[PDB]
RNA sequence: GAAACCAAAGUCUUUGGGUUCCGGGGGGAGUAUGGUUGCAAAGCUGAAACUUAAAGGAAUUGACGGAAGGGCACCACCAGG
RNA sequence: UUAAAUCCUUUAACGAGGAUCCAUUGGAGGGCAAGUCUGGUGCCAGCAGCCGCGGUAAUUCCAGCUCCAAUAGCGUAUAUU
């Protein structure tokens, strides 16, 4: 509780393939 | 990884420089170097500052 | 890349922030350092230094005499 | 090699070779084969009249076209062999200039023979160097109406004068038609300066303008553009972008018999359902006892000028402080400051890209792999070849969906271009453009301010990120836009491939840009992390050896236990942590490597990602010719 | 003579007795290629690209010895309290 | 003056107070002449032909002031002596 964080990673951006 | 380009020179404070007389050019400036070194000599003992010489 | 005999060099840029002048497909004209043909101090393997970018001079841009065009 | 013959032989084999690919490269243009050979005529000075140049200018054949208010015409001559048309165009206008000087294949600058240029002829002539320079010559008008001893001195006066921006280049005299001929013939034979976002692409001007309206009421209809391909071969599933008036599909295409052949109906295409562009810029998807206390019960009009003086004061104190931010006494620190994280190094400290994203990333696009894309494309745009239209073909263009306006937009003088884009450049991304900037303008520019773009034949308003053009993963954001440091403009826009040239306006004042910066596009990617740094400043105010109690960085004695994992610097070089809060206010003890002075003061840095706003529209409001004041 | 040293390494800026071979900062490298000889091993002749601010030769003192000898101390030991 | 002109030369009239009719190009650790000045940076940006400078007092970087050299000229690259 000083320098923590959760941080889900959510709503990337749709990436076009190579 | 760094690599920074141009940090410092953009980073610096920017100072204006100031407006001073407009120096003597030609004849007139030899004739200003010479009176000062070899006319008004200014008597030393061991002549130990030069004509920059600050602090 | 040379143009007249195609060959691949590595120019020096010498001033801080005049790297930004330089763009990629750009046409530069190149002089040596001064020790003709040795590599010149700090830099290892680099015989040449940039002069000239898009036909004005790297000392004109970095006082801000001149605008590059492109 | 050795053996003369043989090393005579290699060179003339390389002579044949470079003879080969350079008259293979000058029969493209202006010719029986080729489109015509597009010159663009500016007058630099005011005082210049340029309809005097036209009409010395335009005599082979001429045809005059017409519009609202300019005057181009198209000339074409079997002596020369060679086919032109040639437009004017006044400086200070942004609108005219820049949107049909980027279809030119030569410009014709003028300048009077006194002075080099007028103010408004120096805004110009740094929008079009900024911008891209075509194969440009410079002609002058009024060295003739002089005496001959004036002459002389006033030709010698002008070189002097031209050289701070043309730095070496012939001038050519226009007062007979003799020197009209050999002007004509200079402009012929020229080495060409080959744009390359003209040539990646498939642009067209516009020499002939038609509206079928579908309903009058939805003033909407179909566009018929008629004018000659001059990029790549044209493509009828591609998309078309108008310059000023966005991005949209085609229909037809058709071949009309030319009208200006050098030496004197039919539909080619129509577009499938499938195999054509579908035009979509986003995503569609989206117990305790009555009275004891707690320390017991454990034991149980100038509103604009004066913003304006507000914003060179904070531009002050962010030049002479980099980013200081004064800590609130009102609101506690770790509220004000949740987000702020530190950082150990700012070089090598790790953060998950994809760690903590906006909604409106969930809005745009990325790529897996920009570089390789890119060169799939241009490899598929160079190497091979497709059933299109060719270039230097007349032709027609039936494009579905256009408003009204622009049409109108057409009879008023406004020239009208449209180009066929690449694939994958209607959608939405994070456009990262570095830019210097220009020293015209003085005005404080904060990051989130709302200016005008032109990135590479687009035009739109917009409210960029600007942050250090660096190498590492993270990049420091700028809160103002420094004069001599090369900076990055992060902002949402639609995706367009490297090269392109970036400008930024300001909309001053009645309807003024201002040019404020300029440079390149670099490379795209909403992956580029922009960081926002807070310093918070604490005063030192009891020093013992190598550890101290350092006042007014905080002031609660949570707000100290909240930031304890970051570790505190000194503008004197020191390094150090905290120890302990001792005070109920904001005091606290901290360990330093050295000793510190009674000059001194600690300072710590928290970091944060910010992510550009969505202020992104195609208007853009037509400029007002340019003044100085 | 840079010196250790040398009656030669002397008769050398007061520089010419005759004559043969051979060196030109350190590496690459006595390597590659070519020629030649040899049964072979290899011998002889022999580069370049590139790399480098040095490499070496003579002497002069002696931190440090995991070098050796002596001497001293119950803030070291022995016998003890 | 000259084929006819231009320039030079000769002469009418106007044409000089320092904010002007305003002189630059390189450098200031040593070689090599001239700052242990002040601000910023902090083995970063960079400087540096060579030795070397910069990792919190930078005589060497980026700037202000001052100083030095040549001077309507001064740098840099290259060939050559």
């Amino acid at each position: 509780s000083i320098c923590s964080t959760y941080s889900n990673l959510y709503n990337h951006p749709q990436l076009i393939k190579y | 990884s760094l690599a920074r380009a141009g940090k410092v020179r953009g980073q610096t404070p920017k100072v204006a420089k100031q407006e001073k007389k407009k120096k003597k050019t030609g004849r007139a400036k030899r004739r200003m170097q010479y009176n000062r070194r070899f006319v008004n000599v200014v008597p030393t003992f061991g002549k130990k500052k030069g004509p920059n010489a600050n602090s | 890349q040379l143009i007249k005999n195609g060959k691949k060099i590595t120019a020096f840029v010498p001033n801080d922030g005049c790297l930004n002048f330089i763009e990629e497909n750009d046409e530069v004209l190149v002089a040596g350092f001064g020790r003709k043909g040795h590599a010149v101090g700090d830099i290892p393997g680099v015989r040449f230094k940039v002069v000239k970018v898009a036909n004005v001079s790297l000392l004109a841009l970095y006082k801000g005499k001149k605008e590059r065009p492109r | 090699e050795l053996s003369r013959v043989d090393q005579r032989h290699r060179a003339s084999q390389l002579r044949k070779q470079k003879k080969e690919a350079v008259l293979a490269e000058k029969r493209q243009l202006g010719g029986k084969d080729g489109p015509p050979h597009q010159v663009l005529v500016v007058p630099l000075h005011s005082r210049i009249s340029l309809p005097e140049a036209m009409q010395l200018l335009q005599d082979g054949t001429v045809h005059l076209n017409e519009l609202g208010n300019t005057q181009n015409f198209m000339l074409l001559c079997p002596r020369l062999k060679h086919r032109w048309f040639f437009t004017s165009a006044r400086p200070g206008d942004l609108h005219v200039v820049l949107d049909m000087a980027k279809v030119a294949d030569t410009i014709l600058f003028l300048l009077d023979p006194l002075e080099g240029w007028d103010s408004t002829g120096d805004y110009c002539l740094s929008c079009l160097f900024a911008q891209g320079l075509p194969t440009y010559t410079l002609a002058v008008q009024g060295i003739s109406g002089l005496p001959l001893k004036k002459q002389i001195d006033t030709r010698k006066k002008l070189s002097k004068a031209v050289e701070k921006r043309f730095p070496h280049d012939k001038l050519l005299l226009l007062d007979t038609q003799q020197e009209a001929g050999m002007l004509l013939r200079q402009l012929a034979n020229q080495k060409q300066q080959h744009l390359a976002f003209r040539d990646r692409r498939a642009y067209l001007f516009a020499h002939a303008v038609d509206f079928v309206p579908s309903e009058e009421n939805n003033l909407v209809g179909t566009l018929k553009i008629s004018g000659y391909v001059r990029g790549q071969t044209l493509n009828v599933n591609r998309l078309l972008h108008i310059v000023g008036y966005g991005d949209f599909q085609m229909k037809q295409i058709d071949a009309p018999g030319d009208p200006f052949p050098l030496n004197p109906k039919v539909l080619m295409k129509a577009d499938p359902g499938r195999q054509e562009s579908l035009q979509a810029e986003v995503i569609p998807d989206p117990k305790v006892p009555k009275g004891t206390s707690s320390y017991q019960a454990e034991w149980i009009d100038e509103e604009a000028e004066a913003k304006m003086l507000e914003k060179y004061k904070q531009e002050r104190l962010e030049e002479m402080f980099p980013d200081e931010v004064d800590t609130p006494r009102d609101v506690a620190a770790r509220i004000r400051f949740q987000k702020y994280r530190g950082l150990k190094s700012f070089r090598t400290s790790p953060w998950d890209p994809k760690e903590n994203l906006p909604q409106d990333y969930a809005r745009i696009f990325q790529f897996q792999n920009f570089t390789n894309t890119r060169k799939s494309i241009f490899k598929e745009v160079e190497e091979k070849e497709v059933e299109g239209a060719e270039v230097g073909w007349y032709v027609t263009l039936h494009v579905s969906e256009v408003p009204v306006s622009v049409v109108e937009c057409f009879r008023q003088g406004t020239p009208l271009i449209a180009f066929s884009l690449l694939p994958h450049e209607q959608k939405m991304s994070v456009l990262n453009m570095v830019v210097r900037r220009d020293p015209g303008n003085t005005e404080p520019v904060k990051a989130k301010e709302e200016l005008i773009f032109h990135c590479g034949f687009r035009r739109f308003r917009a409210s960029p990120l600007f942050s250090q053009h660096t190498a590492a993963d993270k990049h420091k954001l700028q809160r103002f836009l420094t004069a001599d440091m090369a900076l990055v403009a992060t902002v949402y826009a639609p995706i367009t491939f490297p090269p392109a040239s970036v400008l930024l306006f300001k909309q001053k004042s009645n309807g003024m840009h201002s040019l404020i910066a300029t440079g390149h596009l670099m490379s795209v990617d909403p992956d580029r992390m922009v960081i926002k740094r807070v310093v918070l400043s604490g005063h030192p105010f009891k020093i013992f050896t190598k550890m101290a109690v350092v006042r007014y960085m905080f002031f609660n004695r949570e707000d100290v236990l909240w930031f304890k994992p970051v570790e505190l610097r000194t503008k004197w070089g020191r390094r150090g942590h905290i120890k302990e809060p001792l005070g109920t206010h904001g005091h606290m003890k901290c360990s330093f490597d050295g000793k510190l002075k009674s000059q001194d003061t600690v300072l710590m840095n928290l970091y944060k990602r910010v992510f550009p706003k969505w202020t992104y529209d195609p208007y853009v409001p037509e400029p007002v010719p340019w003044l100085k004041s």
